């Protein structure tokens, strides 16, 4: 049976300048764009996120084509014809000769800040005298949380039991590109909302937002609450866990709601554990 | 010439007469050496005015600008239309028109 | 027209009266052969319009400004109106009309 | 294994007008933005502190690339290739030389911009040159800011040449000279009065920014309430929590904190004791 | 509408009518042939305001203000939602209406 | 070896007015900010001290560049170029031209009042008739005690011998801040707490403490008694001298403290004597 993993992570507050667009003259131009009430919000590339995923694969054993040489900066493949059966990283995130080409197991999108971005410019200058053209710089940062959705096809992948390590990556994700030796930010999540179903429908996309401008509450939202009391996305099939879970269960009349029965755990490694053991029991594993 | 092709060569000519007067600015500030840069002053500019990424951040920067020039006589006769023009067009317009004055601006000889 | 653009120009227009009558209170201030200030007070007030963090700074200092200021007619037959836009609006936009104003109020002066 | 020793430190209260922005006019302005709650805090850069450590390095022995003059302000370099082989400075923070071994090297410590606990209301302190004679460089204003300041540093262990190096690292981040600033007329001390480190082998941290203000105008300094939850929670194993300074008072005299899983950490009052028996626990995990 | 500006705008002509009868009695204070000063009473207003270092500072200053402003018939309709409102709300922004008021004050005389 | 010496200095209790905020109107604004607590603190500024300590060390008869004038009230400058060898207070206090930079030995912070600022505002009519911008106005004034804290990095200093001056002119302060016609306000040092150590930390800043917000009594902060019997701060590079001996010494246990070892003079002199004694021979002077 074809089954599913759907899910949309929040991640902790910090001040992030990861993914600069093109440089603009002096400035590191912080990816940014439009979004939901047309503020400029900054963005983290899906492609950042799959590196990290695959230097996770490749810094604990896990066979993986493509090694990142950490010394040289360049990567560098074991076997240039790619092989899904046997790398992890050929399996989950496919490739492309230009063959097989694969499809990739694993669909992810862009991470988007849950808060519009001001201004955020950080000044920067080269110690003192002999100033020369790189002397003086700014950067530009956001102090917010990320939030990205991913999906990932078990049933399409070439061994069943690799799904397990793209969850705990996921759980422990390391650095995402970006400027970590002056704004080191964590991208392991701190709320969660995971979906283990059998079908080609998710509703869970970008479900956390709270707005309120410049702010850090990140209440969950008000349509996949909606969404969940209309009938649709049965609690059965929901994992819901993180530091959302204690804002979750001060609601009024929670008790009663049909979030009630959803798989609901603080702890995110308590619920990590039975999605997993949800998950071998379904995959056979 | 309609209404307004009016007040967007004025808005260019405010816009070359600020250009005029900060680079004013930038020359008596830097003096010294064989001569004060001038390619680089407008490099400078152009990377200034593509930093801007929404309206509130361009028209702070452009008025900003607009008041580093000086007294900009073009300003001075043209409160009303040149205000409005600045406050309703969209910022990116405005943008294309500001590059457009950077382009065809003439230095003081 | 629009009753927007009739609150933003007379707004501008309070802003170049207040300008001026703080210009004349530092016209007044200065005394004997010393060259009373012009153009370094323009950026007097410039670099104190950019040195606003946030809205409460920058209300406080405009208040102060247009007190400071001393008698004006456009805001005296616009009450409601000038307080409301002053009160509401996001502060970064109100900079904004204020650096418009700098920008063009010289034809007085 | 890949051992990463993330911390939170948090600075003693003192006006501090460490990081400037932009000149400007007469004023010099602190480099600030919104951080919590829509208010303005006043940072601190992570280059400033990079410095701090570096500068540190330099002058308690040690081999380092750049040598900073001292003297004309200058900055050397003792070797124009950078060998992070040898050179503690190329080691630990990393290299990238553009102009045209491997040139670049990402460096086994990340830090962030230190974020003052409370918020940047007033603080504006006048400056006159004084005497009869008055010239434009006579008034002038600086933004001071009465705060605790609180960043966040993560290092990758296994990322360094020599393994070693780690523990003047620490020694660095506990006696941390100057942080770059007007220490002439604010002498702000920025050694660490409370700590929160974590000493684990996963890429998970959870103890960003563990502290956060009660009564915002006020010197005192708690522990977040979400980091107490996440402790626990179950999150955040308590053998791999070090929690150190000034800290350690108010966590005793909470309520149930025997009960409290946060009570099995190692939490020491003393910020020497519990930094030695962090380096003992590293140098037996590291093969030191 | 959104009744929060109607208490803005009756504590701007509350703020108005107090001051008028403060410059009133002033008025009375002063004698002889010497013009009683106008600008300078309105100066002096905003550099006591800007005197206060928060809370009780500027709140019994302008609650003083208000009583020595005399009989103030809309302060008579509003007692209970002008009191409430200077009880909550930031002083600053009091104080920020209050500068406002001032700015607005004059073609009442 | 780096040395360093930290102290914290409390003067004693009298009304003053000493640094005042811009001047304009009736009220000269006494210099003014938040502290702990959240209540308003009057505050003197580090550049009037290091003006003090400067004019200290030109009465003395050593070597300046700067030389107050005392009639003319002008700075005058010996040499126009800056020559930290020979000139005191251009090894000291550095300078900046605008080598041609200089960092100073000393570093000094702000002095913060113990008690907070609730009233107390003067009356300053001149005499009778002619009431002219010279006729009635206000001065603040403050009835405290001020305490700052300073830093001095003995090793950066031209000529090591040069400490001596400084602790000499700490110890007798000349006038600080402007109202000493009609508030003389002497900003010798009445309780001090020094530490000389080869450690950038210091955990002895702003030491001191009220014990009732409207009293002239002052007391160690129970931090800075804690900080002390933990472990942190060695007794034997300690030195805690003035009217706080006493207190020191009628609390309780304070034989089996760990503050006994540390170097408790009740007269200064005797403090200062001991501790330039240590200082001459660590530094070999």
């Amino acid at each position: 049976p074809n089954y599913y993993l759907y899910g949309t992570v929040l991640t902790r507050y910090g001040l992030a300048s990861l993914n600069h667009d093109i440089r603009r003259g002096n400035k590191t131009i912080l990816q940014k764009g439009y979004w939901n009430n047309g503020k400029i919000h900054s963005f983290v590339g899906s492609s950042a996120i799959r590196w990290a995923l695959r230097f996770y694969l490749q810094k604990q054993g896990y066979l993986v084509n493509r090694v990142w040489d950490e010394e040289e900066h360049i990567n560098r493949l074991t076997s240039e014809d790619f092989d899904p059966e046997k790398f992890y990283d050929d399996d989950i995130f496919g490739f492309a000769l230009l063959p097989n080409q694969r499809m990739g197991a694993l669909g992810m999108n862009m991470a988007v800040s849950l808060t519009p971005y001001d201004g955020a410019v950080k000044l920067g200058a080269k110690s003192g005298r002999e100033k020369d053209s790189t002397s003086l710089h700014f950067t530009e940062y956001h102090a917010t949380r990320y939030q990205y959705y991913f999906g990932i096809d078990a049933t399409h992948l070439k061994d069943f039991s690799r799904i397990l390590p793209m969850i705990d990556g996921i759980m422990n994700l390391p650095k995402v590109g970006g400027s970590s030796n002056i704004f080191n930010y964590p991208f392991c999540p701190d709320s969660l909302v995971f979906q283990w179903t059998n079908h080609f429908a998710s509703y869970i996309s970008y479900c956390f937002e709270y707005c309120d401008p410049k702010s850090k509450e990140a209440k969950l939202s008000q349509e996949f609450i909606d969404e969940v009391e209309c009938g649709q996305i049965d609690p059965s099939k929901l994992w819901i866990g993180g530091t959302i879970v204690k804002d979750l269960q001060q609601l009024d009349n929670f008790e009663s709601s049909p979030l009630n029965k959803a798989h609901i755990y603080r702890n995110r490694n308590e619920m990590i554990e039975a999605l997993k053991t949800v998950i071998k029991r379904d995959l056979g594993l | 010439n309609s209404e307004e092709d009016k007040q967007y060569l004025i808005f260019i000519k405010v816009f070359q007469q600020a250009m005029k007067g900060n680079f004013a600015k930038i020359y008596a500030k830097t003096e010294e050496g064989k001569d004060p840069p001038i390619k680089k002053k407008v490099e400078r500019l152009r990377a200034e005015l593509n930093y801007c990424y929404d309206e509130l951040s361009f028209k702070e920067y452009l008025s900003d600008f607009l008041v580093r020039g000086g007294l900009n006589k073009y300003f001075n006769e043209h409160q009303e239309e040149i205000a409005l023009l600045i406050k309703k067009s969209p910022w990116q317009e405005i943008r294309i028109w500001s590059l457009l004055a950077i382009a065809s601006y003439k230095p003081k000889d």
